[PDB]
């Protein structure tokens, strides 16, 4: 009945809290029906700004005391006089609670609510939850939360939407032997708790206003490592003891602080609080979240040995703080008006990571990884028709599922990506500014993406920035609606020509787009190695003889790959571009040879140039040594296995590469001294394991010798690891898939005795490597076992055994038997997509399309814009591999020679 | 000559690994504070345990090892405890 309030699943805009208490009080111990509680209690004030005679507040699992025959007590403030509660009740689909008043409040009273009530502290990574770990024999239960987007409402009721901001006054009742943690600083020692001394007290300062979806407690028996940051704010890194004592805090605490300084000196806006925690948990779903003064990790996203981790893990690391701690402004200072607009969270966030950790890692050159770990994996969903606008309608997201949908490569790397350009048409000086502005004035406001650009537009006309038009017009292009163009150039003519890139032309786009998908499109290229002039592009079709060419000239569009478009040449460009790889392809600066590998692949994809031309930008790869332009070219043939690895080309496929890698892979066994040393470039040390990973896989058989020596070597001495940590990963798969029952043992042992989680994660993905498919099946019922492997990692490794050939019916064939019950009991969306994309033939599609069928009333929830994407994809798969796959393998054939 | 150098870190649940011990038990052999400087081989016994050791720098002195004490117109070389390649503490020093 869409009729009444209580069954719409926004709030009213009838009443605004002001401020809350909050005391909780987890149990962690098992009650007599085994379970692990919390019991607590909550007054919120609010104010009346509507008359109303209901008051709708969020309630999620929690059961409440009755109190005078109700599950609320309503009290007046300043003379108010509530009326009476005529019922209370609970509704579970929209998660409120609903008190029925005998009278309407009054407008512009204020109105305080006493509950008090009870709920699971569960295994479930969401809400107020419990994390457990082993400290010897004994199992430790630690007490902690994660509350976005929708699951503050899980451990108190409140008003449970990020507008509404308020203040917030926690207790946490607390074994006296254990530490309470939250968002500020305690207001003072922690106390006895007067009904039993075996309990503490501890009361903490009230919070800035601020969203629900940042409150965080956390009662654990952690130890810390600490140090005062440069302006002043105190940095704590919190984890298990045997953690801290052994270091693994101690890289986060190198950079925390630095980092946190060079955000507040960026954008000139200081941290406003004294102290910003950073703590590590057991079991975390998301790897990190911005709590404002309590930043919960993942351990794999903030602990690190620098034995045993590798220089893949150390990025981690510092890129996730860096990204957490541009949440403090971008997220927890300014924050969004609703979810749909989650870009200017995340989106920032996913930007400005690169900046923070460039600061702390200036050697490392991080800010070029951009282009592959977001502008290439965006681009590859926002080329489907089911794609969606990095804002979409805030009509449209309502329901909890619909909001989880959201946190998705569109917000985070879209989002990213435009920013890139955003930040590189104008000066990086000039979009800091405009932000500083922004920060300043929507300080402990929300904000709507309309707000963004008229600071910026401040920016530009103080800097006397000349722009084709506001920047409201130029960036709404990016913004209101999805996808990107693909600028197509004729260079002999000059002519520039803009579309909608679409994966199948045979695409349905449903979605209008008020601007008909064209863009106003900031057009960098380089003339045979020299910058050009800037260009910017507003028509569908225009010239300009920046992009003319004359004989033995060639032109690049889309230098170091800033703007978030694809690009495509006429046949004479290519050909001399082409000639210039083979040549010298030092004279291509590097970031663009991966953009001329993946726009190829993508372009013959879509009907736009041959397979071929996409192929033959690979020849060039045997005598490359970058990360980058292997990266892209991997990357983009991952594809091609997916539709191949289980067809006569493969064995082809796998040709090539063994002949294009083999090169690479015994210049690194020189330079490596017999793999006794690593490059001291960080690129260089990626571009390392992907020659070794790519050797091992296509068949070189001096690495699989390699591989399989130091993992024998390993289990005759287990305790003195003779493997490197950049090469764990490879070296522990292919050891595995190569090895049988006795590999595989001692690396699940590894596993479970495991104190290191960069280690474990290593060991998990491997042990789904293993080729005999009895192994796969007893290591899928391990995924959903929660002894054996934490459910936090159980999708992580359900994915990893549907990478492999073996496994890949084995868990399509779980997916559409269990999927009613792993339902009604971990991340659909990602387990969908990833189960889906090898699907290239019609009766792959007969099953998705019975398995929506089979499913549609259950609903796939987060999973569901997942589920329209894998049907496009296959779709596309189907016609794709009709098409091309007697063109591919007589290519792969004739070039493996 | 004997210098004993013994810490201990703060004790159970909740503490800071890194900051400077809680304890700190520095004993010069045979000295008296009120009976003033000692005045044959040096010794040193310092703490180790886990990442954590004590050290004894040079300070002014130009010699690398007799007061806990100043000794007016002498040499102060601090006493320090260690934590392995994070944090290192003045605890005490030995003038001389
Ligand atoms: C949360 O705590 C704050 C601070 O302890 C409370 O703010 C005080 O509230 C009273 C009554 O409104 C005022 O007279 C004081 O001046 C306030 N202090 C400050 C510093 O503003 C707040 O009322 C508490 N909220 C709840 C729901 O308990
Ligand atoms: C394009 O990106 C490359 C980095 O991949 C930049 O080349 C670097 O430029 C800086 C400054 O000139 C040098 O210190 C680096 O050593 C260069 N690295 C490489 C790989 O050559 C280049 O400057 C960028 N071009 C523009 C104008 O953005
Ligand atoms: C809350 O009440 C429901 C309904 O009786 C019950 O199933 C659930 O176990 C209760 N929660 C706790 C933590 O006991
Ligand atoms: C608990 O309270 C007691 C008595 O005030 C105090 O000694 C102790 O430090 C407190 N413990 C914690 C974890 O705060
Ligand atoms: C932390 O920084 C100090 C000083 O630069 C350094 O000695 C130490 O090795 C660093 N620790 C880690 C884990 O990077
Ligand atoms: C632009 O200039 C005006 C006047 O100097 C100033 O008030 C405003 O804050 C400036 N905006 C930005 C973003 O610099
Ligand atoms: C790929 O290279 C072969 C070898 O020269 C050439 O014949 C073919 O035309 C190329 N394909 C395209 C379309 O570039
Ligand atoms: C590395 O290559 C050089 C030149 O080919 C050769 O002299 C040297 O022995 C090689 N080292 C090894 C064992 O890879
Ligand atoms: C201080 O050190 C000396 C020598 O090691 C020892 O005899 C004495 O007991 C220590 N004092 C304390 C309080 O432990
Ligand atoms: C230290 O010397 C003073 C005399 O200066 C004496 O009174 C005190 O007992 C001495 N302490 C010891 C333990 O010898
Ligand atoms: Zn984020």
């Amino acid at each position: 009945d869409q009729s009444k309030a209580w069954n719409r699943y926004r709030l009213p805009n009838t009443l605004k809290p002001d401020s809350y208490r909050v005391t909780l009080r987890p149990y962690l111990t098992p009650n007599d029906r085994g379970l692990y509680v919390f019991k607590g209690s909550s007054t919120v004030r609010f104010t009346c700004k509507e008359a109303t005679d209901v008051i709708i507040i969020h309630s999620k699992k929690l059961n409440y005391t009755l109190s005078q025959g109700h599950r609320v007590v309503l009290r007046g403030v300043g003379g108010s006089q509530p009326p009476d509660i005529d019922k209370t009740e609970l509704v579970e689909p929209t998660e409120y609670l609903v008190v029925h008043l005998k009278g309407s409040l009054v407008k512009d009273s204020q109105y305080e609510m006493d509950s008090e009530f009870e709920g699971e502290l569960a295994d479930d990574l969401a809400g107020f939850y419990r994390s457990e770990y082993m400290e010897g024999n004994v199992r430790k239960v630690v007490a902690t939360t994660q509350m976005q987007a929708a699951d503050a409402r899980k451990s108190f009721p409140c008003f449970d939407e990020p507008a509404m901001k308020a203040e917030f006054n926690i207790t946490l009742i607390h074994p006296k032997d254990l530490t309470a943690l939250s968002n500020m600083l305690p207001k003072g020692p922690s106390t006895p708790l007067p009904e039993d001394p075996n309990w503490n007290v501890t009361e903490f300062h009230t919070t800035p206003k601020m969203s629900t979806y940042l409150l965080a407690f956390i009662v654990s028996e952690f130890d810390y490592v600490e140090k005062q940051a440069s302006n002043g704010v105190l940095i704590r890194i919190w984890a298990r003891p045997s953690a801290i004592a052994a270091g693994h805090g101690d890289y986060a605490l190198n950079v925390t602080g630095p980092i946190l300084n060079f955000f507040a000196g960026h954008y000139d806006t200081p941290y406003p609080l004294p102290k910003s925690d950073q703590i590590g948990l057991p079991d975390f779903n998301a790897g990190a979240m911005e709590n404002w003064g309590l930043v919960t990790y993942r351990e794999n996203s903030l602990l690190f040995d620098p034995l045993s981790s590798s220089s893949s893990n150390k990025e981690r690391v510092v890129t996730v703080i860096a990204h957490e701690l541009a949440h403090q402004w971008f997220g927890n200072l300014v924050t969004i008006e609703w979810w749909n607009d989650l870009w200017l969270n995340e989106g920032f966030a996913s930007y400005v990571e690169y900046l923070g950790a460039d600061y702390a890692e200036p050697t490392w050159n991080l800010k070029d990884l951009m282009v592959l770990n977001d502008v290439y994996r965006v681009m590859a969903v926002d080329a489907l028709a089911s794609s969606h606008p990095l804002s979409t309608p805030a009509s449209e997201i309502n329901t909890p599922a619909q909001i989880s949908e959201l946190f998705d490569a569109i917000s985070y790397s879209k989002g990213a990506s435009v920013l890139r350009m955003l930040s590189s048409f104008l000066s990086e000086d000039v979009f800091k500014q405009g932000l500083a502005s922004y920060l300043h004035t929507f300080a402990y406001q929300n904000t709507i993406y309309l707000n963004l650009w008229d600071h910026l537009q401040e920016a530009v006309n103080n800097r006397s920035i000349q722009l084709p038009t506001t920047v409201r017009d130029i960036m709404n292009r990016w913004t209101l609606q999805m996808g990107f163009p693909v600028i197509t150039v004729d260079t002999s003519t000059g002519t520039l020509s803009q579309e909608h890139f679409l994966l199948d032309p045979d695409s349905n786009v449903t979605r209008p787009s008020e601007f008909n998908y064209v863009w106003i499109v900031p057009i960098t290229s380089i003339r045979d190695g020299r910058q050009q002039q800037d260009y910017w592009l507003i028509d569908v079709r225009a010239q300009n003889d920046l992009f003319s060419t004359s004989g033995n000239e060639w032109v690049l569009l889309n230098l170091n790959v800033t703007g978030y478009y694809r690009v495509n040449y006429d046949e004479e460009n290519w050909r001399k571009i082409q000639t210039q790889l083979q040549r010298d392809h030092s004279a291509i600066p590097v970031i663009n040879r991966a953009q001329i590998i993946n726009d190829a692949f993508n372009l013959a994809s879509a009907h736009k140039v041959p397979v071929t031309l996409a192929l033959n930008n690979t020849l060039f790869l045997i005598e490359e040594r970058q990360y980058m332009p292997w990266e892209a070219a991997l990357s983009s043939l991952s594809y091609f296995k997916l539709m191949f690895d289980r067809s006569e080309v493969y064995g082809p496929m796998k040709n090539y590469l063994k002949k294009q890698v083999t090169p690479l892979f015994i210049h690194f066994r020189n330079n490596t001294n017999n793999w006794r040393e690593i490059p001291e470039n960080l690129m260089d040390q990626y571009s390392e394991v992907n020659a070794i990973s790519t050797a091992c896989s296509n068949g070189v058989p001096e690495c699989e010798e390699m591989v399989s020596g130091l993992f024998k070597q390993w289990m005759e001495n287990p305790n003195n690891n003779p493997i490197h940590p950049n090469l764990r990963s490879t070296v522990y798969c292919n050891a595995i898939a190569q090895g049988g029952e006795e590999e595989w043992d001692f690396a699940w042992e590894q596993f479970r005795n495991a104190t290191l989680v960069n280690e474990a994660d290593k060991l998990r993905a491997a042990l789904a490597c293993s080729k005999e498919l009895w192994i796969l099946n007893r290591y899928l019922s391990y995924t959903l076992n929660p002894d054996l492997i934490r459910k936090q990692d159980a999708t992580s490794t359900i994915i990893s055994i549907t990478n492999n050939v073996i496994g890949q019916g084995l868990v399509w064939d779980f997916v559409q038997s269990n999927w009613k019950k792993l339902f009604n009991d971990f991340s659909f969306s990602n387990l969908i997509q990833a189960v889906t994309r090898r699907f290239s033939t019609e009766y792959e599609l007969q099953q998705l399309e019975q398995f929506k069928k089979d499913n549609e009333e259950t609903g796939f929830g987060s999973g569901t814009r997942a589920l329209e994407q894998a049907l496009e994809k296959t779709k596309a798969n189907i016609k794709w591999v009709k098409e091309n796959k007697e063109v591919v393998l007589q290519w792969f054939t004739e070039n493996s020679k | 000559i004997v210098l004993y150098v013994n810490f201990k870190l703060r004790s159970g649940v909740g503490r800071c690994y890194n900051c400077r011990p809680a304890v700190v038990n520095i004993t010069l052999a045979n000295f008296n504070e009120t009976k003033g400087p000692l005045c044959f081989t040096t010794q040193f016994v310092g703490a180790k345990f886990d990442r954590w050791s004590a050290s004894i720098n040079t300070g002014n002195c130009p010699f690398s090892f007799f007061s806990l004490k100043d000794i007016p117109g002498g040499c102060a070389m601090p006493i320090m405890a260690n934590l392995a390649n994070l944090n290192s503490h003045t605890i005490g020093t030995l003038y001389v």
